[PDB]
């Protein structure tokens, strides 16, 4: 829950440590019909060919998701300064 | 008279004005420290650099 939870984070730690790691986001919820297992041999997760492709995903997705969170949180913001 | 005054100009014994502090305007009696403050263990040089890392994590977490 990043934004369904969810926060701002507009107040948050200045987040030093953290590089990616443990972050996966199965928001609970918004997963309707959960098949846990595959469609082919395709699918699977990101399909890439580097050592590190897992990790340089989810270090984005978490420089993504807290960097959307935040410009939403701050449209908000602003639109109350309006 | 002037709390921060005389706090100032020694900035040593701030420890001393903390415990009578604790011990006039608050309500705590003058043995319930004296205890505490007796029955200490030394820091030994260990658990201090836990210590000081603990000053630095509380302080920027804090917001």
């Amino acid at each position: 829950g990043i934004i369904g939870a969810g926060v701002d984070p507009l107040s948050y730690v200045p987040m030093v440590g953290v590089t990616g790691k443990g972050f996966k986001l199965i928001n609970k919820a918004l997963v309707v019909g959960a098949e846990s297992a595959a469609l082919n041999v395709a699918s699977e997760g990101l399909r890439t060919s580097v050592a590190g492709g897992d990790a340089d995903y989810a270090g984005a997705a978490l420089g993504g998701f807290v960097f959307g969170a935040g410009m939403s949180a701050i449209s908000d913001a602003v639109a109350a300064g309006l | 008279a002037d709390p921060q005054l005389i706090a100032a100009l020694y900035p040593d014994q701030a420890e001393l004005f903390l415990t009578m502090d604790m011990m006039d305007k608050q309500g705590i009696d003058p043995q319930v420290i004296l205890d505490a403050d007796r029955l200490t263990v030394k820091r030994s040089k260990e658990q201090r650099f836990e210590d000081d890392k603990a000053f630095e994590s509380a302080l920027n977490a804090s917001k």
